RNA sequence: UCAUGUUCACAUACACACAAACGGCGCGCG
RNA sequence: CCCGCAGAAGAAGCACCGGCUAACUCCGUGCCAGCAGCCGCGGUAAUACGGAGGGUGCAAGCGUUAAUCGGAAUUACUGGGCGUAAAGCGCACGCAGGCGGUUUGUUAAGUCAGAUGUGAAAUCCCCGGGCUCAACCUGGGAACUGCAUCUGAUACUGGCAAG
């Protein structure tokens, strides 16, 4: 029921006539454990505020994913700025074999058995972006049947 | 990239040089201190770091850091050197081993004794 | 090959009760169970993922009394075996002979059980077995020999066990001092507080 | 008192949607059965049903 | 840049004085000294009973002190043992007949001195400064301050480098003279040194004077 | 553990507490209405369980009485 | 037309929801 | 291997504790002495040097050095790029080479399918068995992704012939 966890919190600065202005960025990710996942990127002058903003953002604009029995539906690639990610469904009991950020998003989503790798850049924000894109861009056998105008048994 | 190109001339594995080529894939090596002196560190540090130019058994003339406070070294003193750089001194790639052939262990050390060739007090 | 040190210390560090003492006297009375071990115990830095996994692993290892090489080996074997790795690992740990004797109730602690096994007090299928790591198999009867049957410690242990909760996967006779290892215990029968999955991940990084 | 006329593992948990042994306190665990005391984590409403 | 004291900049106008007596220049310094002594004593004695504002007013060779305090019951004591004792000690210190009155602070969340003291106590007992300050501001806002500012300064969390942090909520118009700005200060004497607390509480904008 | 009577009630501000004295009992002659706290009792592990005037009723508080066990401390309303 | 500025050295970094209960004994109103 | 004797008796160290990385305080020194795998630490309050206490990790071992693969999608066949980050020959012509629109026929080299032979034993893996357990030994399988030969399919690619 909307379990959420913060991946990374990072301090960033702007410079002004006076001196430096520090601020914090919090990348959180929430999900219901049944398919729905949404990430949020909050920024505030102090960490707790940043985290709260991130949580609110994440809670809205979540996204549902067609998950098959607590794992992926087919091997899926995902790309974004630099973070290019590969993730493959694996047999029940393997557990989530997945990096950091990646592990978080998958875990909140509710996938229990995946083999992932983050290629390219591993910038948390981008990797989360990639993972969510990859998860979304994954249809189920119901969906493919609907698209092609067939029964699921014809497709298998 | 094109398979034809690869077929003609395949991809060269990147032959990585060693950072300790005087060892010649030996874990240590014996040498004779040609000369033992102090030298100034690189830019964000101040010290007088002890170092010795050593003629190795296999011909090479290296320079080796000498860790620990105080040492019994001079010319014609057979010592064993090991792999490891001092980031700090430019061009120094080897440590002397404290507690071998002709190097004493550090005095009054109670911690990391194994690293400094110091026997267990009682 | 054995941990030779304070036991409540181990428990304090982990957080949980590892059952390293007989339980006549409560551990809160025997030690400051609330306060963590050392000069700087009353401080809780936020623990990393690695750290948390390590702490749990330590907990299980301390509970059973397995050193690291042996534990790693157990994990490897469990992984090799078919089915779930964590479940398998727990089963192996339970299977250990010292653990089995403790479950049966001839030793107050696992330490006591281990000592008995070492000293050749315990026969598995009528053969004095000496190894604590000896894997007991299903349907294996394991019994106290008569010379150790006269041990007041053994009888005391039995009384303590009678107080304790009996395991479903063993059957033990207090007068005969013999127990039949009927089947390797299931995970639902074992304690839920152990998160074997963390151990598996740690040994899979 | 467990296995008495109110035992939370016979009938069900007392707290609103959370378990007695303390191990689980969130809807994610809904329907797990613990191994500290053995209670099922579920709607406390069902404590009047069973 | 260095701000003028809001009480001293507001005296007369919206704010009353904490001392109200006449004296010629012969007796003036002495009177001041007596006030300093008694005030110091009173704060020291009733620090635990939370004491917000002593108001001294002496007519006709006699002093009338008025202690504004969040919890009078502890200031008065049962049977009036402590009030009586204080009266007598105060009288001896002054050298005139004393009279103590005790004003009950109904809104101690809207009192700069009280807030500062609470924050200081927490700081002394090693709470997280930021958390304590946040709690103080939120509480005042909830209670209905038109605004509040709190500043803490120096060796925060035992950090080697000193810094000042401040939180503001609502409006706190310092340049408006008719603005009823309550202000006060305190110091937490921690193991790492002194840590200063300043607290402004904008009650609202008085138009009568 | 043992309860206290106090003005230091958690989770309530001077908006209500203005009618209690410093001990934790209402002033005599306080005029009161629904939800006014008459007696600021609190329970450990702190819970604000205090006597509030029940809904609907209203009146002037004409008197209070205080009763205490042996070996227990008084207060200035006692 | 109007050059130059010795060396190093810049922290703040985590609970949600929850508002009084059940039986005698009485008196009284309708 | 078994039995008996005595008595806790004869038997615990090594590294680390700023971050990565599990584990923090005090004293000593004061850009010195020193540390360091990386980033760095030390100029008078050193959780980074040295000592102490406490803790953490391994344990009859523990550290350091060397070396290989991994992480390194960092030689990218699976699985990289080339406007500005390293990277498009200054531009063309052109032999060897690489690739080749469309139709039909034939062939069967590539390709595919099946069979036969072989691919030593050991090793790896699986189910067993024996050493008290393990390591270790060991029975039987599986695997040994290969290679050769023969017999088929004509889709595609190749050859030859015609368009
Ligand atoms: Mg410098
Ligand atoms: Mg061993
Ligand atoms: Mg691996
Ligand atoms: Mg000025
Ligand atoms: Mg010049
Ligand atoms: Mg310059
Ligand atoms: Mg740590
Ligand atoms: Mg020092
Ligand atoms: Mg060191
Ligand atoms: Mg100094
Ligand atoms: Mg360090
Ligand atoms: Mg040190
Ligand atoms: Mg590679
Ligand atoms: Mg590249
Ligand atoms: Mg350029
Ligand atoms: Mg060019
Ligand atoms: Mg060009
Ligand atoms: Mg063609
Ligand atoms: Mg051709
Ligand atoms: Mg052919
Ligand atoms: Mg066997
Ligand atoms: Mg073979
Ligand atoms: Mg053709
Ligand atoms: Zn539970």
């Amino acid at each position: 029921e909307l379990q959420e966890k913060l991946i990374a919190v990072n301090r960033v600065s702007k410079t002004v006539k006076g001196g430096r202005i520090f601020s914090f960025t919090a990348l959180t990710v929430v999900g219901d454990g049944n398919g729905r996942v949404g990430f949020g990127y909050g920024k505030a002058r102090e960490v707790p505020a940043a985290i709260q903003k991130a949580m609110e953002k994440a809670r809205r604009n979540m996204i549902n994913v067609a998950l098959n029995n607590g794992t992926l539906q087919h091997p899926v690639k995902g790309v974004h700025t630099g973070s290019r990610v590969f993730m493959q469904p694996a047999s029940e009991g393997t557990g989530i074999i997945a990096g950091g950020a990646m592990r978080a998003v998958l875990e909140v989503a509710g996938v229990h058995n995946v083999l992932a790798k983050a290629y390219g850049s591993t910038n948390p924000i981008n990797v989360v972006r990639a993972t969510i894109d990859g998860l979304e861009n994954m249809n189920s056998p119901a969906m493919v049947a609907a698209k092609r105008g067939k029964s699921v048994e014809e497709i298998l | 990239a094109t398979v034809n190109q690869l077929v003609r001339k395949p991809r060269a594995r990147k032959v990585a040089k060693s950072n300790v080529p005087a060892l010649e894939a030996c874990p240590q090596k014996r040498g004779v201190c040609t000369r033992v002196y102090t030298t100034t560190p690189k830019k964000p540090n101040s010290a007088l770091r002890k170092v010795c130019r050593v003629r190795l058994t296999n011909g090479f003339e290296v320079t080796s850091y000498i860790g620990g406070e105080g040492h019994n070294l001079q010319e014609h003193s057979v010592i064993l050197i090991r792999g490891g750089r001092v980031k700090d001194l430019p061009g120094v790639r080897y440590h002397t081993v404290r507690g071998a052939l002709d190097c004493s262990g550090v005095k009054d050390r109670k911690q990391a004794r194994s690293k400094y060739g110091v026997k267990r007090p009682k | 090959a054995r941990y030779l040190g304070p036991k409540l210390k181990l428990s304090r560090r982990e957080g949980t009760d590892l059952f390293l003492k007989s339980g006549v006297r409560a551990i809160d009375t025997k030690c400051k169970i609330e306060q963590a071990p050392g000069q700087h115990g009353a401080r809780k830095p936020r623990l990393s993922d690695y750290g948390v996994q390590l702490r749990e692993k330590q907990k299980v290892r301390r509970i059973y009394g397995v050193l690291e090489r042996q534990f790693r080996n157990y994990y490897k074997e469990a992984a090799r075996l078919k089915g779930n790795t964590g479940e398998n690992l727990l089963a192996l740990l339970e299977g250990r002979l010292d653990n089995v004797v403790y479950r049966m109730g001839f030793g107050a602690t696992r330490a006591e059980a281990r000592q008995l096994v070492s000293h050749k007090a315990i026969m598995v299928n009528g053969r004095v077995v000496n190894i604590a790591s000896y894997q007991v198999s299903p349907n294996d009867v394991v019994s106290i020999r008569e010379k150790a049957k006269k041990q007041s410690r053994v009888k005391a242990a039995l009384e303590l066990a009678e107080q304790r909760e009996k395991p479903t996967w063993l059957e033990v006779d207090a007068g005969k001092m013999e127990g039949t290892f009927k089947r390797k215990p299931e995970r639902s029968d074992l304690s839920a507080d152990i998160n074997e999955h963390l151990i598996v991940e740690l040994y899979s990084k | 008192e467990r296995d008495g006329l109110f035992c939370a593992r016979i009938f069900g948990p007392v707290k609103d949607y959370e378990c007695l042994c303390g191990k689980y306190k969130r809807l994610k665990h809904r329907g797990v059965i613990c191994e500290k005391c053995g209670v099922e984590v579920t709607q406390t409403k069902v404590r009047r049903e069973r | 840049g260095q701000k003028v004291h809001p009480n001293g900049i507001r005296l007369g106008i919206v704010k009353p004085w904490n001392s109200t007596w006449f004296a010629n220049t012969k007796e003036f310094a002495d009177n001041l000294d007596s006030d300093f002594k008694v005030r110091q004593y009173l704060t020291k004695e009733l620090a635990k009973a939370s004491v917000s504002r002593i108001v001294i007013e002496r007519p006709a060779k006699s002093i009338r002190v008025t202690i504004h305090t969040a919890r009078p019951g502890i200031v008065i004591g049962k049977k009036g043992e402590d009030v009586e004792k204080l009266r007598k000690v105060v009288a001896d210190i002054a050298g005139v007949p004393a009279q103590i009155n005790i004003a009950e602070v109904r809104k101690p969340e809207l009192d700069a001195k009280l807030v500062a003291d609470s924050i200081t106590s927490q700081l002394e007992r090693r709470v997280m400064f930021r958390r304590a300050m946040k709690r103080a501001v939120q509480n005042a806002m909830r209670l209905g301050a038109k605004g509040i500012k709190v500043e803490v300064s120096g060796r925060l969390g035992g950090a080697e480098i000193a810094r000042t942090e401040w939180y503001r909520e609502g409006r706190v118009p310092l340049h408006t003279l008719r603005a009823d700005i309550d202000y006060n200060t305190s110091e937490a004497h921690t193991t790492y040194g002194v840590i200063g607390v300043k607290v402004w509480i904008f009650k609202g904008e008085i138009l009568g004077g | 553990g043992p309860e206290e009577i106090t003005a230091d009630i958690p989770n309530v501000g001077e908006a209500a507490l203005s009618k209690l004295d410093e001990s934790g009992i209402v002033y005599i002659g306080a005029e009161v209405t629904g939800g006014d706290i008459l007696v600021g009792k609190v329970t450990p592990k702190v819970k604000d369980s205090s006597l509030r005037v029940p809904n609907g009723v209203s009146g002037t508080v004409i008197d209070v009485q205080v009763f205490t066990r042996d070996g227990v401390e008084k207060d200035k309303r006692a």
